[PDB]
């Protein structure tokens, strides 16, 4: 990817970093497996 | 001492209804031993 | 209440009160904007 | 997840999201799958 | 880990968190399972 604007155009959100610089971009399918409390809340990750 | 107080202040994309508060405290600390000879310690068990 | 001639343990009454509660709550909502939006928008008082 | 006191009060963290929309939402195991280098760091889950 | 600048030099990746604790950290790897859209985005691995 090369802008943001080509991010949030895929619908791929991002988040800023404040230790280490950078532009962390969020998924579709990353967000559920990263709001998993356990292992039967991943979306058919594994 | 950094204090910004909920208010006009501490609002950002973060949110933006003020009502966090913060305050910090920061300081520098560092000591010379220029005599060890001169100090005196003693090891024993109660 | 009628009460004989004697007098007496004859007529005790009661009185009662209420209680009414109630409860405060937040709200609030919010709007964002970009300077790119406000600046080649097709009108001019956009943000008024 | 109605209010951020669900989130909060459930254990699940939440990041404020910069380029556009809400919140994402991050639990440990989806913080601890996010904290990998390698293919060892993952779950036993994943 | 035990201090900021340890994630640094292992080459992790950290996000501050808001509403929450904070500092969260982010590899490599959980960044790209982490953005990932559909099942075919997301690391060989998982």
């Amino acid at each position: 990817y090369s802008d943001v604007d080509a991010i949030l155009a895929d619908g791929k959100q991002a988040v800023a970093v404040k230790h280490g610089g950078g532009l962390v971009v969020v998924g579709e399918l990353g967000a559920q497996v990263l709001a998993a409390k356990d292992v039967s809340e991943l979306p058919d990750g594994v | 001492t950094y204090t910004k107080k909920p208010g006009i202040e501490t609002v950002s994309y973060a949110d933006p209804y003020g009502e966090m508060g913060l305050t910090s405290i920061k300081w520098y600390y560092g000591s010379l031993i220029l005599r060890p000879e001169w100090i005196a310690l003693f090891k024993t068990v109660a | 209440p009628a009460l004989t001639e004697n007098g007496g343990r004859v007529n005790r009454v009661g009185f009662t009160r209420i209680q009414l509660i109630g409860s405060i709550k937040k709200f609030g909502f919010f709007y964002e904007w970009t300077q790119e939006a406000m600046d080649f928008d097709t009108d001019e008082e956009l943000d008024s």
